[PDB]
RNA sequence: AGAGUUAAAUUAUAACUAAGCUGUAAAAAGCCCUAGUUAAAAUAAAAUAACCCACGAAAGUGACUCUAAUAAUCCUGACACACGAUAGCUAGGACCCAAACUGGGAUUAGAUACCCCACUAUGCCUAGCCCUAAACCCAAAUAGUUACAUAACAAAACUAUUCGCCAGAGUACUACUCGCAACUGCCUAAAACUCAAAGGACUUGGCGGUGCUUCACAUCCACCUAGAGGAGCCUGUUCUA
């Protein structure tokens, strides 16, 4: 998990809000859930990636995570 | 604020039908907690309050969570009993 | 229960305090 | 997945210092809570106020609006129904789950053991 | 049932296999006792509560000419008997 | 109760009785009725078979009366509709031709019509809140509806009236400008019907 | 038939117009829904405002127009006032979480003015100033 | 511990637009040098991740970066040494926002409170003090065992080596001492006298302006009808006689 790529980590933020994801919902090991985060705020700050809404070139990328919004 | 505007927590109302656009707005919010957090800043909540809090809602799911993983494996077994008026 | 206990030196310190403030 | 237990209560073995202080014991009772009845709001409040906008500009007189009016009761008439119709099919099915006392009885079948 | 560890051969990928050898030991025993009770002309009751042989061994007792009590079972059945069954009354000589 | 829950309100139509070979359903369902062996309450002495009763005109008796003088009563009823009668046949002959097709001379629909006109649509509850009472507006049920109008016609057709008038008299007055929308009566109805626009926002305290 | 429920970014090509207008061109309504009181502004794409209704203005007082009903009277005004400068699209910005919320956005749609896009810009701090303490001690 | 940095809010401040804005169970007072939108330094505080359980001796520590860095070949040990939440003190700087105090507004019999509005000490930074917390996971450190074995409740029962503590309740986190940058302080800590109990856990009741369900059928609310309470009389109480 590397800061510099915003596309892995933009997986693992909520489209709308901009929020990172629990382990409950990107299902990693503590390990690496928390280098996602850290490379999560990391770019934030470097001004790498958006804080308040994922990217919207990475909108159609594949959806890893378990949650569904839409019903 | 120095985002870019529209981006974010923007839901496209549909065939013109705006009640519905809205409850998708008011799930996405809910499912993030923006709405429980908005409402727990409206006031101040002292941070032992705060920890207090925590606590009691992770139990409370450990419970809530483990119940139903009961009832779901007890689930089965609710069918027409076979040995009636044995 | 044990609040009692706990009241009972409340009191007292509070009119301890009262009075240090007045002597 | 349940959120992790080791580690969490104050006991004399354990290393740390609390997570959880749980208020009452977690152990799984044998029965579940009752469904908490629904908060009711007031209906057909959006008519009533299309209405009261009809009468405040025509000067109140009835003939003026005959839409309004039959509307307004036509929605209460669906209110009137709803109230009626729902209190028993909502007390009844539970849509994928079961009724409380079914969940009690299944839970009485097959107990949690404490003891021993 | 940690009492039980004494008889079990071991344990299979999660499943407890009894020791067989000690299953047979005992069951002879068993049975013998069972046998010179019924020669002594003595009361045998065979007692489950289990809701699929529960005919079957309603059967087998009355058919051995000894009873049974598969059901539900009343509070003071054994401790006070004169009550439940009446004035004066034998009670089993052994139970199964 | 008199009456066991087990005893079944009459059918005093004679249409229902007389027509029957054109309804399935119905016939299922009379069918059911008396061959269930169903006890059925004994026809009451105020409803009949009559071709000429009108259950609101009955009602408005009913209301009318004061102790148990069901004959009193009527007779007012009675005296009234003639006394409305009276009126419109002295006004349909002092008018032209075009006022003769337009002016109404059955009572009974003139009766239903001003009672129509004089039933609030909507009403006002007491709500406690926060120790105070607030009045809300509160949709009402027709039958509560229907009470009202007829509660607030004889109200003030015995209330206001001068004391040397009569009863019939002073009815007829107001069942004809209720007829027309400008009696007291409406006037009534309005005064809720502003009251409960004035309190609007406080629609929301109804939890129902 | 594809339908995305996120906006239209700026940079695309996308071509969607309502009345031939670009997702960008369009006015936006402003909602403040705020537990005492509900305000709205439709203002310009470009940031000049075309019409402002509020539940003050409105003609209510103190505790009354904290309601829904207060708040949808509002939205209808507004709308009014708007659409009398000729707006018949508007993109809907929800600010706070008050009994006003919904009711102006459906007020605004009573009124004879079209939803497109709902948006909810409401402050959440990330822990910046510390809010006022809490009722009843 | 240093040094550097800032996303979301918020605000000085202008620009448009609107007359109101704020505020409650409901109001009032306050403000209209106000409010909405668009622009914005400083200051302060660190959504989500965290359903994680890590670091530190404890107090404590969860925005980002770098530098330095987390004693002991690991038994116990002070009154010695070095630390120690909040509050508080001294001096200098900061001030968004919060806020003891105080002043207004309600509430109330009163309201020196709870609720509303303003605003201060203070919360922040530098330097020095102060040394207290329900500093409580009310469970001492280090090795172990799960044998024997249920007062009660609670977080099951115990061994060995130690150290610190505890001899009814009040009086008493007090009076006197010693020491201390503390001078309304901390620490240490009695007695006369008073009592025959004081305590701990439970049990069944009763109660609860506690929560959740279900009801009330002349019955609480919603609602219907006739009356009483006002008049004269009749008849009974209370007083006065
Ligand atoms: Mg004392
Ligand atoms: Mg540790
Ligand atoms: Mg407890
Ligand atoms: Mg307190
Ligand atoms: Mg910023
Ligand atoms: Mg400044
Ligand atoms: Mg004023
Ligand atoms: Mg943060
Ligand atoms: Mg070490
Ligand atoms: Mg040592
Ligand atoms: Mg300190
Ligand atoms: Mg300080
Ligand atoms: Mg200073
Ligand atoms: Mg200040
Ligand atoms: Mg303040
Ligand atoms: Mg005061
Ligand atoms: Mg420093
Ligand atoms: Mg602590
Ligand atoms: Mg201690
Ligand atoms: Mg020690
Ligand atoms: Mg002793
Ligand atoms: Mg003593
Ligand atoms: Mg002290
Ligand atoms: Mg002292
Ligand atoms: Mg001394
Ligand atoms: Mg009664
Ligand atoms: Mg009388
Ligand atoms: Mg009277
Ligand atoms: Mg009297
Ligand atoms: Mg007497």
């Amino acid at each position: 998990v590397d800061y510099k790529n915003v596309q892995l980590l933009s997986q693992f933020i909520s489209p709308f809000t901009g929020c990172i994801y629990g382990r409950h919902i990107t299902g990693l090991c503590g390990k690496k859930q928390k280098e996602i985060t850290k490379a999560i705020k990391r770019a934030q700050i470097l001004g790498f990636m958006p804080v308040t809404y994922k990217d919207p070139a990475y909108l159609k990328d594949p959806k890893v995570c378990n949650i569904k919004y839409r019903e | 604020a120095n985002h870019l505007k529209f981006i974010a927590r923007t839901v496209m109302v549909q065939e013109g039908n705006v009640e519905g656009a809205y409850r998708t707005l008011n799930r996405i919010l809910t499912m993030d907690g923006l709405i429980e957090d908005i409402k727990r800043r409206r006031y101040y909540e002292k941070p032992c309050r705060r920890r207090q809090r925590e606590s009691y809602e992770t139990c409370r799911r450990i419970y809530n969570m483990e119940m139903a993983r009961k009832i779901n494996f007890l689930m089965r077994k609710n069918r027409a009993d076979p040995w009636q008026g044995c | 229960k044990n609040i009692l206990k706990i009241r009972r030196r409340k009191m007292n310190h509070h009119k301890y305090r009262k009075l240090v403030k007045r002597t | 997945a349940t959120p992790s237990l080791r580690g969490r209560l104050a006991r004399l073995g354990n290393p740390r210092r609390p997570i959880l202080k749980p208020n009452k014991p977690l152990i799984l009772a044998n029965h579940v809570g009752e469904r908490r009845r629904e908060k009711g709001e007031a209906t057909c409040i959006t008519e009533m106020s299309v209405m009261m906008a009809c009468w405040k500009q025509n000067e109140f007189r009835d003939e003026a609006c005959r839409k309004e009016i039959q509307d307004f009761f036509d929605c209460a008439s669906r209110a009137e129904a709803a109230r009626k119709m729902r209190s028993i099919q909502e007390n009844l099915g539970e849509l994928g789950s079961l009724p409380p006392k079914k969940l009690n009885k299944l839970l009485h079948r097959f107990p949690n053991k404490p003891h021993v | 049932h940690r009492f039980m560890e004494p008889y079990l051969f071991g344990s299979r990928l999660g499943q407890d296999i009894i020791d067989l050898e000690q299953t047979a030991a005992h069951l002879q025993l068993a049975l013998n006792f069972t046998a010179h009770v019924a020669y002594r002309e003595g009361i045998i009751l065979f007692v489950s509560r289990h809701r699929q042989f529960a005919h079957l061994i309603e059967t087998t007792a009355r058919d051995c000419g000894e009873y049974a009590h598969t059901r539900y079972f009343k509070g003071g059945l054994l401790t006070n008997a004169p009550l439940l069954l009446g004035p004066g009354v034998r009670l089993p000589d052994l139970i199964i | 109760s008199r009456y066991g829950p087990e005893y079944k309100d009459p059918q005093i139509d004679k249409e229902y009785y007389r027509k029957p070979l054109a309804e399935q359903t119905e016939e299922e369902k009379y069918e059911r009725d008396f061959k269930k062996t169903q006890l059925i309450k004994a026809a009451p002495a105020t409803k009949t078979s009559s071709v000429f009763e009108d259950p609101v005109i009955s009602k408005f008796t009913n209301m009318m009366m004061k102790g148990g003088n069901k004959v009193l009563a009527r007779s007012l009823m009675t005296q009234t509709l003639e006394a409305v009668k009276r009126k419109q046949f002295a006004k349909y002959h002092a008018a032209s031709a075009e006022e003769q097709a337009t002016i109404e001379r059955n009572p009974y629909t003139i009766f239903h019509q001003a009672l129509k006109n004089c039933e609030p649509v909507i009403g006002l509850v007491p709500i406690l809140k926060g120790g105070h009472f607030y009045q809300v507006p509160v949709p009402l049920a027709d039958r509560r509806r229907r009470f009202l109008a007829m509660k607030w016609m004889i109200a003030e057709c015995r209330e206001k009236k001068h004391r040397r008038v009569l009863m019939p008299e002073k009815l007829s007055q107001e069942l004809l400008e209720a007829f027309h929308n400008q009696g007291p009566v409406i006037k009534r109805k309005h005064d809720m019907h502003k009251m409960a626009e004035a309190n609007r926002a406080l629609a929301h305290y109804r939890w129902w | 038939s594809s339908f995305s429920i996120y906006p239209p970014i700026p940079g695309q090509e996308n071509s969607l117009r309502w009345a031939g207008k670009k997702f960008e061109e369009i006015p936006i309504a402003h909602i403040k829904a705020s537990y005492n009181n509900t305000q709205i502004q439709v203002v310009s794409a470009a940031h000049q405002p075309l019409a402002h209704a509020s539940c003050g203005t409105e003609g209510f007082r103190n505790a009354k127009k904290g309601t829904g009903i207060a708040a949808q009277t509002a939205g209808i005004a507004a709308a009014a006032k708007a659409t009398g400068k000729g707006v018949t699209h508007v993109r809907v910005v929800v600010k706070g979480l008050g009994p006003g919320r919904l009711s102006a956005i459906k007020g605004l749609t009573m009124g004879g003015l079209e939803v497109i896009s709902i948006t909810d810009n409401t402050p959440i701090p990330h822990n910046g100033c510390r809010p006022r303490k809490a009722r009843r001690l």
